[PDB]
This record gives C-alpha cells, sequence and structure tokens, in this order.
RNA sequence: UCCAUGGAUCUCCGAUCGGGAAACCGUAUCCAAGCUCCGUGGCUAGUCUGCGCUCUUUGGACUUUGAAAACUUAGCGAACU
RNA sequence: CGAAACCGAUCGAUCUAGCCAUGAGCAGGUUGAAGAGAGCUCUACAGGCCUUGGAGGACCGAACCCACGUAUGUGGCAAAA
RNA sequence: GCGACUGUUUAUUAAAAACACAGGACUCUGCUAAGUGGUAACACGAUGUAUAGAGUCUGACACCUGCCCGGUGCUGGAAAG
C-alpha cells in the first residue's frame, strides 16, 4: 500500500529535492516498485513476487472450514556472478531460480530485469552495482600474444618467482642472523 | 574453604532451575540447590605435550574428579613485447551500446547517488572477472582501457596476466553487503603452564601424563 | 629438574607401551585390539564427548579399516568413529560413585532436586492419570499404557516415529561400512 | 527441462569446445559454470567464445596446418 | 490605558548530542579558509618574518523528521445471535 | 427492565505459588557419632577400658514461624480477631 | 488400626490415614541425545555424556512378590495379495 509513495520520499531526502527537475520526477515515479509486499522476510530475499496466501482448509465429509496458509518455496543457496567472480548468498524462491535459469545466470537477471519488477530496494541496489560495474567493462580491452612472446613471457615470470625466492630466504636467514 | 580452586579456571554462572529464555519452566522437579562455580577444563588435549600430575582435586559440577597438571614440554630487463595478434574489446557485455560519461541529470545517476558511498575499480577487491578471458583460457593477457586515440603496444611483464592452473573465492551476501560497502562501518623460571584435565583411574600426583599427536 | 623427569620418562618408555599409559590421549588410529579407552571425540579436535561420568570405559574392538575404528560403548551399542579422532587410556576416576546412598529427602534437595508428584494423584485437568475416587489409574481394561503427561506412553518400548526414522538411517548406514 | 550450453573446454562425453550442447540445469548451475567449463547459450557470450577461439586458433591452425 | 505593524528578551519535559525513576544529570563537535587584540623566538635590526590559542565571519563533515480525529488503500480476522 | 455465559485487545506476581541475585537472624540448657591418644591384651595387626572430641532434617525451651483444642465475638476491636 | 520417620496441604468451616520422602523396578535416549516451549529462529536439558538425562508406578527396614499375552495399548517381521 503506496510502496511507491514511501520509497519515492525516502529517495527524495537522500538526493535532494532540489536537484530533481519535473521531468526527471515523472520518470523516476515509473522506476520505482509499486507492488505489494508486506511479509518481512520477503524484502531480504530475492522472491520474484511470490508472497504467502491465507485461505481455508475444508474437511472432506463435513465441509468444516479452517484457516491455513500457503507459502513459498523459499530456498538458501549460492549463485555464481560473472563480474564479481564469486558466489552471492540469496534466499530465492523456485520461481526466481528458474527465471534466472531462462535469463542466463543473476546478473544477466539483474540487467534484463527492469527496475519496477525489482520489488526491493535491495533489488534497486544489487541491479545498480551489476549495471556500475559492466558500464566499468564496457570501456575494456585485452590484447593476446603469439607462442614465442608466451615462452619468452614464461621465461620472464620464472626468473622472477626464482630470484624473488631466493631474495625472501636470504632476508629471512639474515634477519635470523 | 580447604582447598580454593585456581583462579585462573574458575568461572561464575549462575542457576536456570529448568526455565528457558522466555522465563517459563521447561525441565522439571530442579532449583534450589547449593552454590557452584565452574571450572574450566581442558576436553580438546591437542596440543603435544609431557606433564606432571600435581593433584587430584573435587569438581562438584560433574560425577568424576579432575587433575591439576603442570606441563613442561611445549631489476631486470624485462620482455617488452611489442606485437599483439588480435584485439579483443568488451562492447556488447553491458547489452546496450552507449556512450561514456565525463548534463542533464539521468535516472541511472540518480540510482547511482542514492545507492552510492557515503563520501578502475578493477582491482584491489574483486580484480579481472575469469569470463573476459573464456574462449581460450591459457592465454597471456593484458586488459587496457580503450583510448579514443590509438594505444601504445609496449608491454612490460608487470602488465600482462594468466591464470595459472590453479584456478580454472570469499562469497558475498545479498543483504549484508551494503554494510560493508559503507566503510565497514619456554617462560621465566618463576612461571609454569597449568591445565586441568579429566582424571583417570589410578592416577595420582607426580606421575607422567603424554598428548601424542600424528605421524 | 624437568630434564631428569624426561630422562626418566625416557627410560621408562623401554618398560611400557601405549596401553599401560594411563591418562595419556592418543588418536584412536594409534591403538591396539582391545583398549580399555575414555573421553572419545566425535570429530577431531573439537572435544571429548562420549565417555566421560564416573567409573566408565569403552572397548576398542577393530582396526583402522578405511580410517575408522568400531568401538563398544557404556551403553553397549557399537560405533564407527573416525580414526584420527582422539581418546583417553584407561577408565574414568571414582569409579564408586553409582553404589553410594542417601538416607533423608534434605540430601536430594542438597543437590537442586524438587519434590515430583505422581500422576495418579492429580485431577483431569492435569494429568492423563489423574481422576477417580479412590486410588485409581484411569484406564481400565479398554484404555491404554502408562502415559506421559503430554500423552506419550513410556513403556513397552514405545519411541517416536522421528527417533525410528533416525535410528533405522544410521544403522542402515553403518552396516556398509 | 533442460539446458542450452557453450563448451570452453573438451568434455569427455559432452563434446568438443566451441560446441553447443544440451545438459541438465543442476548440472551446468553447480558444476559448469563456476568452474568456467560452460558458458550460458546467449548472444554475448557466444560471440565472445568465437571471437576469442577463432583468435587463438587461428595460431593452432597455423601452427598445425605447416 | 488601548489598537495596527515591525522589533529586543524568549526557563524545562514531551524530543531528537549521550544517560534517565518525564519536567533531571553530563556536555568547548570538527576542519580548512582570513582578520583586530594577545605571548614567544630569531635576524646582519627595519613599514623584517614565523609559531600558537580564544572568539569572530563564510563554507562543508555526522545526523534530527515528527507526531495528529474521521475519510482512503492494504494485511490478518472473530464470537454471541 | 433482567441472566449465567461466548469472542477481540490490553492491565495486573506491591497479596499469594514457585524460582534467581545480594544481605540478615536463631537466649539458655542437655545428649554424646566418627576421628584421635595413655595404662591392659595379641606373634603383631586387631580388641576391650579410660581420656579427648563435638556429629545430628538429635532432645527440652524463649525471640521467630505455624494455627491443633476450648471459650468469647457474630453490623464484632476485626469482611478472619 | 493407619502412615516408616522430620516435613507439606484446601489464605477465610476439613492438617488427616491425603501429598512428599530416602529406597525398589520398568521403558526410552550415542549427543545437532531423548524430552519440553515456540510458526520459526532459539532456549532449557548442559559449558552435562548411559555410574548421565527424561517418563511411569510402588514407597524406610525384614521375609516375599504365584498363574495368564485371549482383550486394550506398545513393539519386531522376508516375501505374496
Ligand atoms: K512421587
Ligand atoms: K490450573
Ligand atoms: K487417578
Ligand atoms: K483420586
Ligand atoms: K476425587
Ligand atoms: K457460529
Ligand atoms: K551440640
Ligand atoms: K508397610
Ligand atoms: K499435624
Ligand atoms: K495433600
Ligand atoms: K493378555
Ligand atoms: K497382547
Ligand atoms: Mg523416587
Ligand atoms: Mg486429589
Ligand atoms: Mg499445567
Ligand atoms: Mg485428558
Ligand atoms: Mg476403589
Ligand atoms: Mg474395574
Ligand atoms: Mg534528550
Ligand atoms: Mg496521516
Ligand atoms: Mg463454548
Ligand atoms: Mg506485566
Ligand atoms: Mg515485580
Ligand atoms: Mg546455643
Ligand atoms: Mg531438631
Ligand atoms: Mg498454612
Ligand atoms: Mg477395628
Ligand atoms: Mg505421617
Ligand atoms: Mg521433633
Ligand atoms: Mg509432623
Ligand atoms: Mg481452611
Ligand atoms: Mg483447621
Ligand atoms: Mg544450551
Ligand atoms: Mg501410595
Ligand atoms: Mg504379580
Amino acid at each position: 500500500a503506496f510502496r511507491g509513495k514511501e520509497m519515492m520520499k525516502k529517495l527524495v531526502k537522500k538526493v535532494g529535492a532540489e536537484n530533481i527537475t519535473p521531468e526527471l520526477k515523472e520518470k523516476l515515479k515509473a522506476c520505482v516498485p509499486d507492488t505489494k509486499v508486506v511479509m518481512g522476510r520477503a524484502k531480504r530475499g530475492l522472491y520474484a513476487g511470490r508472497h504467502i496466501q491465507y485461505g481455508n482448509r475444508v474437511s472432506e465429509d463435513g465441509g468444516n472450514k479452517s484457516r491455513r496458509c500457503w507459502k513459498p518455496n523459499v530456498q538458501e543457496k549460492r549463485l555464481f556472478s560473472y563480474i564479481f567472480d564469486s558466489h552471492i548468498k540469496v534466499k530465492v524462491t523456485t520461481h526466481a531460480l528458474r527465471c534466472i535459469d531462462k535469463a542466463g545466470g543473476i546478473d544477466e537477471y539483474l540487467l534484463k530485469t527492469p527496475y519496477q519488477k525489482m520489488d526491493t530496494e535491495m533489488g534497486l541496489y544489487w541491479k545498480t552495482k551489476v549495471e556500475a560495474r559492466y558500464a566499468e567493462l564496457g570501456q575494456m580491452e585485452v590484447a593476446f600474444f603469439n607462442p614465442e612472446d608466451e615462452a619468452k613471457l614464461e621465461q620472464g615470470f620464472k626468473d622472477l618467482n626464482i630470484a624473488k625466492k631466493d631474495a625472501r630466504r636470504e632476508a629471512r636467514r639474515t634477519f635470523r642472523k | 574453604g580447604r582447598a580454593r580452586a585456581l583462579r585462573q579456571f574458575t568461572l561464575s554462572t549462575g542457576k536456570s532451575a529448568g526455565r528457558n529464555s522466555s522465563g517459563r519452566i521447561t525441565v522439571f522437579h530442579r532449583g534450589g540447590g547449593s552454590k557452584r562455580l565452574l571450572r574450566r577444563i581442558d576436553l580438546k588435549r591437542s596440543t603435544s605435550s609431557m606433564g606432571i600430575v600435581e593433584s587430584i582435586e573435587y569438581d562438584p559440577n560433574r560425577s568424576s574428579q579432575i587433575a591439576l597438571v603442570r606441563w613442561i614440554k611445549g631489476k631486470i630487463l624485462e620482455p617488452t613485447t611489442n606485437t599483439i595478434s588480435g584485439l579483443f574489446s568488451f562492447s556488447f557485455l553491458p547489452g546496450k551500446v552507449d556512450k561514456r560519461k565525463v548534463t542533464k541529470t539521468l535516472v541511472k545517476d540518480v540510482f547511482f547517488s542514492a545507492f552510492s558511498s557515503p563520501k578502475l575499480a578493477f582491482a584491489s577487491s574483486f580484480d579481472f572477472p575469469r569470463i573476459p578471458v573464456a574462449g581460450v583460457s591459457t592465454a597471456f593477457f593484458a586488459p587496457r582501457m580503450r583510448q579514443k586515440v590509438r594505444g601504445k603496444s609496449t608491454f612490460s611483464l608487470y602488465e600482462v596476466q594468466k591464470w595459472r592452473t590453479h584456478s580454472i573465492k570469499a562469497g558475498l551476501s545479498w543483504q549484508s553487503f551494503r554494510r560493508q560497502d559503507t566503510l565497514g562501518l619456554a617462560c621465566k623460571v618463576d612461571r609454569a603452564p597449568v591445565t586441568y584435565i579429566i582424571a583417570s583411574h589410578q592416577l595420582e600426583a607426580g606421575k607422567m601424563v603424554m598428548n601424542c599427536d600424528w605421524s | 629438574q624437568n630434564k631428569t623427569l624426561v630422562a626418566e620418562m625416557e627410560e621408562k618408555m623401554l618398560h611400557m607401551d601405549i596401553n599401560s599409559m594411563i591418562g595419556s590421549s592418543m588418536p584412536l588410529g594409534m591403538m591396539r585390539i582391545g583398549t580399555i579407552i575414555h573421553n572419545i571425540e566425535m570429530n577431531p579436535g573439537q572435544g571429548a564427548k562420549l565417555v566421560r561420568a564416573a567409573g566408565t570405559n569403552a572397548k576398542i574392538l577393530k582396526e583402522p579399516a578405511s580410517g575408522k575404528c568400531l568401538i563398544k560403548l557404556p551403553s553397549g551399542d557399537t560405533r564407527w568413529i573416525n580414526a584420527r579422532c582422539r581418546a583417553t587410556i584407561g577408565t574414568v576416576s571414582n569409579p564408586s560413585h553409582g553404589v553410594k546412598k542417601l538416607y533423608k529427602a534434605g540430601q536430594s534437595r542438597w543437590l537442586g532436586i524438587r519434590p515430583k508428584v505422581r500422576g495418579v494423584a492429580m485431577n483431569p485437568c492435569d494429568h492423563p492419570h489423574g481422576g477417580g475416587e479412590g486410588k485409581s489409574k484411569s484406564s481400565g481394561s479398554r484404555g491404554r499404557t502408562s502415559v506421559s503427561p503430554w500423552g506419550k506412553p513410556c513403556k513397552g518400548g514405545y519411541k517416536s516415529a522421528s527417533v525410528k526414522k533416525k535410528k533405522k538411517r544410521l544403522a542402515a548406514r553403518e552396516a556398509k561400512m | 527441462r533442460k539446458l542450452e550450453v557453450i563448451l570452453t573446454t573438451g568434455i569427455e562425453k559432452l563434446g568438443k569446445g566451441g560446441e553447443t550442447v544440451k545438459v541438465a540445469p543442476g548440472y551446468f548451475r553447480n558444476h559448469l559454470m563456476p568452474k568456467l567449463l560452460a558458458v550460458p547459450n546467449i548472444d554475448k557470450y557466444a560471440h565472445l567464445i568465437r571471437e576469442q577461439r577463432k583468435m587463438r586458433n587461428y595460431e593452432e591452425v597455423k601452427e598445425e596446418v605447416k
């Protein structure tokens, strides 16, 4: 209920209301998520829009009705990230895991999914961080080498490794001395 | 008291009387005993040593007996290469080809300022990702920023990298990474090491005690 | 003063073995068949857990096979323990603890034991055994066994299905070893 | 359900490198993805693998043919 | 006396600098800049320069959003009858 | 006009039941457990007597704690004396 | 006669032969123990480890404790259906 407005108030108070023109306000109104999330633990995980549900449990012969709930299939997992070169520990539903499979990884899911669908302030933070790192990677290039240079640089690295080992052992024995 | 326990191994704890954190009884028929102090016992004994049994004492916290033991043992021309066999540029990995910032204020700049620090990055904390170099992993590579004017081909030994074969790391957390991004926010003659151990049967003072390690 | 004691142990090492070093601790892989031990670790380097009460001891039955030993515990059950886990040679001290007896009610209060009321001396609001006029156990020729205050039986070999499943899983894992 | 992946090296029963193959999601997500033995079959990574393998295997073919 | 407008002074809790038996206690925030007075050190000694704090002006560093009847939109949701 | 009751949300362990921490209290007088030590006795340990000793949900009995019997009181001195 | 004993109990009509008790037996628990409370985290059990923890019945001490697994529970079992 009015989650978009309560998140927009926090973002405005962080960034300064003088900084934003009315067109930027109109554009920022359409990126802040306006979804219905009430449960506390869904604001701390990647649930992809699954929520709890409260309903009736009905008996077979008598038809008697008593309250019950359906919970999403939350699992705690480690997902590999290509630009961070490491695992991220999340609490994902299997629905979110299947969407990650379709997208091609957690990073590609964060890039592909727009801002309104992230559902969460932490989701906005993570999408922003991954986008900034990919924009950093978008301005780099690598240069490869010929096998003769491969051999030359391998020999140079061997020389520096053995010289560093000799100097470290000499420094250790002289400090012992 | 006749024999106060050693003050370096005495700890103080209260009684629960079967009451949990909520204050309600969970274990019945307990409470109202005598006062006790807790003794710290070496239950690991992982350090390999030699000892002399000094005394056998009384421990109210357990049925057996404990024993105090004192322990008696334990600048060169680098291969600068000017020849490159090919250039690969990561310009489609963002997924959307766009220009580079240093001006209108944009949504991405607003979200960068709203989640930035309270007061390039491809080094130190995380370094170069392995993905870039995935078509051929055992090849020496030199990452460099793409320049508007054509760059130089001179490459020293410090600027060339190769993931060896060891790497074909740590792990971030989804909800507790923002806080960490935010800045983190023999002795002398008058001394003798002693420990408390569980005494065995037929173990009196003056005897030898061994701790053995794998061989 | 200390080197003399080390030298005396070194001379006595000819006359003793690992099975006549009462009170010494060594890993289970170094011991022999028929060794009487106590204070067995379950995980290497965690601490002694298994045989710690007064007068109790365990016995080694089998040599290390695939790095595991078979040990007979004071309850009579046999277990397969990792051979890198330490133990202590001998029997735990004060073996006469189980034959001493009290003579008055206050000796139980000195140890912190409060009085215990039988369930047959209660009301139906408190115990499943309570109720009835005169001395009565509140089940007849069509009742049930003796029960705990929360309804579970306590005679005839009853144990809960969780414990049955866990012990069956452990025994089926230990049979293939 | 199965996934499409692109091999970066030679896996014994899967095939040679540079080739798209179908694997189980639990195989790819837990084994091949963290060890960089396969990449998802999306267009950016297919282009990356194709060009890098072209540049290196140009040298490899130049050495092997002559 | 009184009225209109503008000013000077303007204790404390609620309450937010920290603690707390509400109306009490403890508190020179921190760091660059340039200016009168102050004291001390050093020169070949004359419109000679170089070191400090206290208090003053202008910025920027930390954070203090905050109340409120009914209406609105959401979550959970009885029993008597 | 009138129930006994049922349900939701809060207030109560300053009385009372149990427990935790830190303090305090028990006039006076008896009885004499274990242990220990001189003269007898045993091959010798061991045993008997005597001396010492001061244990106990021990004995008698005030302060203190309780409330077993009778009488008084019954809008009482008192909704329990 | 009843209860072995010292104790405890219906504040305010019942202090007892009722409750407790030291002692006896049976069943479960191999330690991330069983058991208890909570949706869960977690806590007690326990900085304990089968000479230990929990449940049930009987109730010092002496002599004893016979027959029945058809019933109600509890428990073990390779298959076929
Ligand atoms: K009882
Ligand atoms: K009750
Ligand atoms: K009964
Ligand atoms: K009864
Ligand atoms: K009754
Ligand atoms: K109804
Ligand atoms: K006395
Ligand atoms: K009797
Ligand atoms: K009485
Ligand atoms: K009673
Ligand atoms: K029967
Ligand atoms: K039967
Ligand atoms: Mg009992
Ligand atoms: Mg009754
Ligand atoms: Mg109850
Ligand atoms: Mg019942
Ligand atoms: Mg009867
Ligand atoms: Mg009958
Ligand atoms: Mg204040
Ligand atoms: Mg409002
Ligand atoms: Mg009803
Ligand atoms: Mg309260
Ligand atoms: Mg209170
Ligand atoms: Mg006295
Ligand atoms: Mg007395
Ligand atoms: Mg009373
Ligand atoms: Mg008669
Ligand atoms: Mg009695
Ligand atoms: Mg008496
Ligand atoms: Mg009495
Ligand atoms: Mg009464
Ligand atoms: Mg009475
Ligand atoms: Mg615990
Ligand atoms: Mg009875
Ligand atoms: Mg019988």
